[PDB]
């Protein structure tokens, strides 16, 4: 445990250094002069061709500019947006609504997936099991933005029962539909994985020798099945949340939601790279930290790998 | 909990790249005029309705409506600390009205009692000051016109009669990109390399050297240069803009549903009409007047206005536009232009007794800004209803489309809309329906009608002149050199924070008093 | 009686899921290979006369704004998407399988560095990394998209192959073989390629659909393929404005996009359930 | 009267395949011990699990009855069997590794086996009492260890403690000591037999060998293919077998120059057990030295974890020794094998590995695997390979229609026969049996031992046979070498091992065989 986390952390610092170096390399190494690509769309003038030189220090070796860039990122200075404002302020004012959307997405995902998965796994071979499997399969196929278009169309234009545009009025009643749209993709993975896990776990030997000693149905079921089957679910849940943070962009764009996903959508469709690379770096660090946390939690739940 | 799309604190409105140096008399387009109105202040100022009020001039008197004797208030200054004096106005007007300077808005200065001497021909242009503008003392001067013009006192607020600072009449080149103005606003000047950003944006801040009618009630504007207005509309929807000032045509059917009373509407001062020159065959004489009257009476204007524009247009009741200060909707005799195929067929029957028919009737039109819909619609509505075969005929270039009419009314009857300059119906009538007043692209000749206009301008009071121009307009119904179609109606959408927008008289919202909290 | 490559075919020959997926995949492959067979019209012909025509015998899939009937426009896009996916999947399979094998089989001082590398490349979500990298390119063609995709697609296949080979290495036939010759490389080939080539095939035939979806959603934003190549997700971008007005033009290209990915996913599902059922309980 | 558990006529089938347990019967006299015995796949566990309703997915009862004090529990009724399981009939599993939830702190899995309690005060200490009477070294300290931390010898004690929770009136221990090792099996069973009579429990135990079942239990019930063959007392059955099957079964019960000279062989493991600066070594094997005459059989016998498998590798060169000499035949040194010597040496020594299920490269045809050693050295062109294979497949029984098959479609003994044939492909001079006959039923065990004896008598090889017990050595080997703690404990001929042992370990190892004299 204590000597395990000492290894789980030390195996991570190189990951962080490598990822950040790769980011700061693909830009500032490949496209010859980086000022050619850092301009985006607006014309290049010596009036702007000098402010980014002082902010990025493109005159000295790769190492010093890299470390200076890291220092600026850590100290809470990410550049200046297209609208003359510092990016940090925009992020600080945009975290609430995206956090609120991710919360409902993850909630519906977890609860519906786990519920339907255990209900299917405890009674296999059933018509219900077949139906949930084929439904998860067909849902897996559709891309996120295609499903988002279908949803917004069918439920906002044909019959007006949900707002087709969530403009800055972020009541949860209006955020419900985008949350479901965002979370269904992961919910399919979850139900499939947990159904397989439970159906393969409800036959092991320790369950047999436990039910042999007169334990009540609910007690043996809950403990001896929904511990050993729920572990991998939370592992994959951490992983796929890390994967979905990036899928949130288009579902945040096609609904005009004034969050960080919408900010990034604007920045990429209008091609302002200096305000994109920073946001992506921050998101990657957040992903890495959450992976650290979920790995620690995993090891805390299963003692077998928790040996040292 | 919380949220927000936190935005800068000035204003983000739309606009474009003014394709001309920012000189008052050097621009003649709405895309480059909406910026120069905020940087200066003339002898008068129009409110949202279109009523004038003294701003810089101190006392204006006219004993005849000919010899105007104007006094300017002393306590003013430009944004470089230069005093505004009558010499500033005199030099501005003389420099604008001179042919060798070759400016755009020159024809404004026609009624200044000597304009021909300096704008006719280099025979006597040696004296380059019109014989009307004197100077009594540095705070007053004299103006003199050719004929009694009761309306001249109104147009003084136009962006052409604006003064220019004393240090600008020798360096018109750099002044053409960094102007200096007394207006309520003043170019932006923060981080070096600001102001005109060039095909990007323009920054404006309030001017602390202004006391007039138009004190700004917000922190400044930032005109965002755009194109493909649907882009700006999406940007607005994404919380990245404050005033759209135009709803793109692709979305004017759901803007209310998806914007929820953050969108207003208001009549403008822009009409649009198509015309057939009196030249091409089967269109002259009495039979030609009957041809035009029938073509007028065989158009389903309300149907088009409802179907295609879906309420951003409105059928015309007379040659002028909706909010013209003194416009009478139901002018007696309005029935001549309406949609009655009975009248249309009976009139074609009474008409083709001189000429049965020739052949095609095509419509030339610029085809890039987007006219196909209503062009084809009106073509179908005129064809197959009277037993004729009219069709469209696009020209992709606006340059060629304009050269065709500078070719002196050759062929292929075409469309032309006429924007307005200042709130007066006389400005909709005189420049287009006059023996030789420049743009008369059908060559309408009626000295009786021109005398009617002359007598109308020759009036002691203003309501009487209204009535006179109304009766003169009724006189036109007997000829209808051109056929009106409709006037413009704009729709403006503010986003979430600015709260006091109003469409004034031409579509442009009141940029001066839009409060952002 | 015969190699496992022959009895598995019979065991799968009677699978409705598999036969359906195979039929759909064959149809997609033939339409992507030979587009000009179905009709003869040209997709880049732009007639501004017809702009919002309805489905009919003349133009099946109506018409778009500038006049391009959606029918012919919805074929070469399939060609582009399918070639992207196939090339990326082949490359990623080769590289990931090779590296995972060489890592899992040898052990010290090699599997360590390989794990470090795949862990570094694992911290980057595919979509975000691709977005960031596609901002600095001016020569945007199909090949560069395949390259950037394969650059980040491998870590998963690498992990799978490493796990599989590390497991197979713990048998006794692999030991008895080296007990009589077969230096560490020929034995590796002959005995560890076949008995473990399954899981990599499964993860590859799923990552195929993954890459197709990623390419589509990336070309949708406008930082993907250029406008010169007709393609889904880019025929959708110009159709998102007219959707809010109540005209379902957008759903025809999306209808074709949501079918190839399905045909690949539900085929990878059958292959996985047939060749490696064990790892379903704690993976995927 | 009223003997417990009269189970006349169980007829379970598994998913419409076939009757897997045909008509059987037995009756426990409520105070006696009955041990049923049968070869693998005979249907002993199945009928032991079909009593408690613990049948796997496919199973189902089709006829017969199982009364308990007179009430049919055939009608599973999972509302009533709760009134029996744990209170009247216990259970003991077979696999001590995978029969404890591995994430639940076995001290806690036990604390609920007595679920009839107050749930919060008496449990945590009555459970320690139970483990104390179970016999573990220190119940208090081991009651807080996860099941993945304990050895095999304690897992079975914990399972027995769980079984004896509500002091059941009948126990169905199912092959308990099947995965345990000798000198632990005997002590566990001695503890069990003492723990039994104190309550009167019947202890229906399943096992698979005669000599043990007779010395332990009172009645025997032999079963073949799920059919009761016979029944009676232990002495009368073992001494007087009537049916041919039990006669064969008892007759197959095991109860009654120099080429290689290692020297001071030793090997250490630089183990890492946590803190990187805290690395402790684990000495595997050391101080070994002996001699092996030709045409003989010297065997190594040791307990689980005595360091015999590592010694076998280090003899086969597949493991780099730390110190010591393994010179072979006087020419081939094992320490530093020269370049040509690797392939000059691999063709005189060959191994035979432990289990038949995982040493055959499952994707290989039984011919393609046998030919592989004949191929790697490039001997036999294309068809003389078929010649050598057809001669080899007859040296072992292996009916010659077995060619072209796959390992997945073979039985147990045939796998070991194929392995031995392959090892015999290239004329080896010494074989090394790595616990070859360890996973097999008694009949194929004795059969392949006879086969090996014949092959030695026909080829002049020298076996290094390796085992984990001592019962299977007396009629084959001639030298013995006991190992424990990585060291040597005794080396002498078999007669001095069976008559006059010389070390207290050798004694309690001999007297631990199912002999019990
Ligand atoms: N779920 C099942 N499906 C099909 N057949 C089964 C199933 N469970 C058990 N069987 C059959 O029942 C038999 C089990 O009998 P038996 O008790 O001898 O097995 P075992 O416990 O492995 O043998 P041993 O006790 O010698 O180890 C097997 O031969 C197997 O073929
Ligand atoms: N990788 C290793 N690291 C540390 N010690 C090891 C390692 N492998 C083996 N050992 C030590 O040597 C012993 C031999 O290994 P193992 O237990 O697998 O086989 P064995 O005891 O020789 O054979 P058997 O399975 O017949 O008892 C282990 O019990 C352990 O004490």
């Amino acid at each position: 445990m204590g000597w395990y986390v000492a290894r789980r952390v030390a195996v991570m610092v190189p990951v962080f250094l490598g990822a950040t170096l790769l980011i700061y390399g693909m830009v500032f190494l490949l496209p010859g002069d980086p000022v050619a690509a850092l301009a985006g769309d607006r014309p290049l003038t010596p009036a702007v061709a000098a402010q980014l030189r002082s902010h990025y220090h493109l005159d000295d070796p790769f190492l010093v500019q890299y470390l200076r860039y890291l220092g600026g990122i850590l100290h809470g200075d990410l550049g200046r947006a297209y609208s003359g404002l510092p990016v940090s302020a925009v992020l600080a004012h945009a975290f609430p609504v995206t956090i609120r959307l991710a919360l409902i997405a993850l909630a519906v995902e977890a609860v519906l997936g786990i519920g339907f998965g255990v209900i299917a796994g405890l009674r296999q071979g059933g018509i219900f099991d077949s139906a949930v499997l084929v439904t998860g399969l067909v849902i897996i196929a559709i891309p996120i933005f295609v499903l988002g278009f279908l949803a917004q169309f069918l439920f906002g234009v044909q019959l007006e029962i949900a707002p087709v545009t969530v403009g800055e009025r972020a009541s949860v009643g209006r955020l419900l539909l985008p949350g479901i749209v965002l979370g269904a993709m992961s919910f399919a993975y979850v139900v499939r994985l947990t159904r397989s896990a439970v159906a393969a776990n409800a036959h092991a030997d320790y369950v047999r020798t436990a039910t042999a000693k007169g334990l009540s149905r609910p007690r043996v079921v809950t403990v001896h099945i929904l511990r050993n089957s729920l572990i991998p679910v939370v592992t994959f849940l951490g992983a796929d949340l890390g994967a979905l943070m990036g899928g949130a962009i288009v579902t945040e764009g096609i609904f005009n939601i004034h969050g960080v996903g919408g900010v990034l959508y604007q920045a990429v469709t209008r091609q302002e790279t200096p305000t994109v690379v920073s946001i992506v770096t921050v998101l990657v660090l957040i992903y890495l930290i959450t992976n650290l946390l979920v790995d620690l939690l995993y090891a805390a739940l299963d003692p077998r790998i928790r040996y040292g | 909990c919380g949220g927000g799309v936190l935005s800068p604190d000035v204003v983000l409105v739309n606009g474009g790249e003014p394709p001309n140096p920012l000189i008052p008399t050097g621009t003649n387009d709405s895309n480059g005029g909406r910026i120069i109105d905020r940087l200066f202040a003339g002898l008068m100022s129009y409110d949202a309705v279109g009523k004038p009020s003294l701003e810089v001039a101190q006392s204006i008197e006219s004993a005849d409506n000919v010899n105007y004797r104007i006094t300017v208030k002393p306590g003013w200054k430009f944004t470089d600390g230069s005093p505004v004096t009558a010499h500033s106005f005199v030099d501005a007007w003389n420099y604008g009205a001179l042919s060798t300077n070759a400016q755009l808005q020159q024809h404004f200065f026609s009624p200044i009692e000597g304009f021909d001497d300096v704008a006719g021909a280099p025979g006597d242009k040696s004296r380059t000051t019109m014989s009307g503008l004197r100077v009594v003392n540095d705070l007053e001067f004299t103006v003199r016109l050719k004929a009694p013009t009761i309306d001249f006192t109104l147009r003084l607020g136009h962006s052409s009669f604006y003064p220019l600072p004393d240090s600008a009449f020798r360096d018109m080149a750099a002044f053409g990109r960094n102007p200096i103005g007394n207006g309520p606003y003043k170019l932006a000047d923060g981080p070096a390399g600001p102001a005109w950003e060039h095909n990007v944006r323009i920054d404006l801040v309030p001017n602390p050297d202004y006391h007039g009618n138009r004190k700004p009630r917000n922190k400044g504007l930032r005109f965002e240069f755009y194109a493909n207005l649907d882009t700006a509309y999406a940007d607005l929807l994404s919380g990245n803009l404050d005033v759209l000032d135009t709803i793109p045509p692709s979305a004017l059917t759901v803007y209310q549903r998806d914007l929820g009373d953050h969108a207003t509407s208001g009549p403008a001062a822009i009409n649009q009409t198509l015309d057939t020159p009196l030249r091409l065959p089967h269109f002259g004489g009495e039979e030609g007047r009957l041809r035009r009257l029938a073509l007028s009476a065989a158009i389903n204007r309300p149907q088009i206005c409802q179907q295609i524009f879906a309420g951003t247009r409105s059928p015309a009741r007379d040659f002028t536009a909706r909010s013209l200060p003194g416009f009478d909707p139901n002018l007696p005799g309005n029935e001549v232009l309406d949609y009655d195929p009975q009248r249309a067929r009976r009139l074609w029957a009474q008409a083709d007794a001189i000429s049965p028919w020739s052949g095609r009737y095509a419509i030339a039109y610029n085809a890039d800004a987007g006219h196909r819909d209503w062009v084809d619609a009106v073509a179908n509505s005129i064809k197959n209803v009277l037993g004729i075969d009219a069709v469209a005929a696009p020209q992709p270039t606006f340059a060629g489309f304009r050269t065709q009419i500078t070719n002196r009314a050759i062929d292929s009857a075409f469309r032309a809309g006429w924007r307005g300059a200042y709130p007066s119906m006389i400005e909709f009538l005189a420049p287009l329906f006059t023996a030789g007043a420049g743009s008369n692209d059908v060559g309408y000749i009626n000295p009786e009608f021109d005398a009617a206009l002359a007598a109308a301008e020759a009036a002691p009071t203003l309501t009487e002149s209204h009535e006179l121009v109304n009766d003169a307009q009724r006189i036109l119904f007997h000829d209808m050199p051109v056929v009106p179609l409709w006037d413009y109606i704009s729709v403006v959408g503010w986003s979430s924070q600015v709260s006091n927008v109003t469409v004034t008289w031409n579509g442009l919202p009141d940029y001066e008093n839009i409060v952002k909290a | 009686h015969t190699g496992f490559w022959l009895d598995a075919w019979r065991g799968l020959r009677r699978r409705p899921k598999f036969v359906i997926a195979a039929a759909l995949i064959l149809l997609i492959l033939v339409v992507a290979a030979f587009p000009s067979l179905f009709t003869a019209a040209d997709p880049t012909y732009a007639d501004p006369s017809q702009s919002m025509l309805a489905p009919s015998a003349a133009h099946w899939f109506g018409t778009d704004l500038q006049g391009h009937d959606i029918y012919s426009r919805t074929v070469y896009g399939a060609r582009a998407s399918v070639t992207v996916g196939l090339g990326a999947t082949l490359a990623v399979f080769v590289v990931g399988g090779a590296l995972g094998a060489l890592a899992g089989f040898y052990g010290s001082w090699i599997d360590a560095v390989v794990s470090r590398v795949t862990d570094v490349f694992l911290g980057l979500p595919l979509l975000l990394a691709a977005i960031v990298l596609m901002q600095v390119m001016h020569h945007r063609t199909v090949w560069t998209v395949i390259a950037i995709l394969a650059l980040f697609g491998w870590p998963q296949v690498a992990r799978i192959a490493r796990g599989a080979v590390l497991e197979v290495r713990a048998s006794d036939y692999v030991l008895a073989a080296k007990a009589l010759g077969l230096n560490r490389f020929q034995i590796l080939l002959r005995h560890a390629l076949p008995n473990a080539v399954g899981p990599v095939i499964a993860v590859a035939t799923v990552a195929l659909g993954i890459f197709i979806v990623t390419e589509a959603t990336l070309s949708y934003l406008g930082v993907g393929l250029p406008t010169s190549v007709v393609s889904w997700g880019g025929d959708i971008n110009v159709a998102q404005t007219r959707l809010r007005s109540g005209s379902p033009i957008l759903f025809y290209p999306a209808g074709a996009l949501a079918i190839t990915v399905l045909a690949f996913m539900m085929m990878g599902d059958a292959l996985r359930d047939a060749l490696d059922p064990a790892s379903r309980a704690w993976r995927a | 009267a009223a003997p417990l558990l009269s189970v006349e006529g169980l007829e379970v089938t598994f998913g419409t395949d076939a009757p897997a347990v045909c008509g059987v019967d037995l009756a426990v006299r409520s105070g006696q011990t009955v041990a049923v015995v049968g070869e693998s796949g005979s249907g002993k566990s199945t009928t032991a699990a079909a009593i408690l309703g613990l049948l796997p997915a496919g199973g189902r009862i089709t006829a017969g009855r199982v009364v308990f004090d007179g009430r049919d529990i055939t009608g599973a009724d999972a509302k009533r069997l709760r009134s029996i399981r744990g209170r009247e009939i216990g259970y003991v599993p077979q696999d001590p590794m995978t029969n404890l939830n591995p994430v639940w702190k076995v001290g806690f899995q036990v604390t609920e086996a007595l679920r009839a309690n107050t749930d919060g005060r008496a449990a945590r200490r009555r459970a320690v009492e139970l483990l104390a009477e179970a016999g573990l070294p220190d119940p208090a300290k081991q009651a807080g260890r996860y099941p993945h931390q304990l050895s095999g010898g304690m897992c079975q004690r914990a399972l027995i403690a769980i079984g004896l929770a509500g002091r059941p009136r009948l126990l169905i221990a199912d092959q308990p000591t099947s995965a345990l090792d000798v000198t632990v099996q005997r002590q566990v069973l001695d503890h069990l037999q003492g723990l039994t009579d104190e309550l009167g429990t019947a202890l229906l135990l399943i096992t698979h060998d005669l000599a043990l079942a007779a010395q332990r239990a009172e009645a025997v019930v032999v079963v073949r293919r799920g059919v009761v063959v016979e029944s009676g007392a232990a002495q009368s059955i073992l001494q007087s077998p009537q049916h041919e099957y039990t006669r064969r079964l008892v007759a197959a019960a095991p109860s009654l120059g120099d080429i290689l000279v290692v020297s001071e062989l030793t090997k250490i493991y630089r183990e890492s057990r946590g803190a990187p600066w805290r690395r402790v070594e684990s000495r595997a094997v050391d101080g070994v030295s002996f001699r092996l005459p030709r045409a003989s059989t010297l065997a190594i016998v040791g307990e689980s974890g005595s360091g015999k498998s590592t010694l076998a590798r280090m003899v086969l060169g597949l493991l780099q020794p730390t110190s010591g000499t393994v010179v072979f035949d006087g020419t081939y040194d094992v320490g530093a094998l020269a370049r040509d010597q690797v392939l000059a040496f691999r063709r005189r020594v060959q191994p035979v590995f432990q289990n038949p299920y995982s040493s055959l490269d499952p994707m290989y045809s039984v011919f393609r695997a046998i030919e592989e050693p004949l191929r790697v050295h490039h001997v036999g062109d294309r068809r003389q390979r078929q010649r050598a294979v057809r001669e080899l497949v007859d040296q072992v029984a292996l009916p010659s229609s077995i060619l072209g098959r796959r390992p997945r479609e073979l039985s147990g003994g045939q796998r070991q026969r194929v392995a031995i044939a392959r090892a015999l492909a290239l004329r080896p001079e010494v074989l090394v049996c790595d616990q070859a006959v360890s996973a097999l039923d008694v009949l194929v065990q004795a059969q392949i031992l006879d086969l090996l004896a014949d092959l030695q008598a026909d080829l002049g090889l020298t076996y290094l046979f390796i085992s984990h017990d001592l019962a299977v050595i007396r009629q084959i080997a001639d030298d013995v070498l006991v190992m424990r703690a990585g060291r040597v404990v005794e080396h002498a001929s078999t007669e001095e091992v069976f008559s006059r042992p010389r070390h207290e370990y050798t004694r309690q190892l001999l007297q631990a065989i199912p002999g019990a004299p």
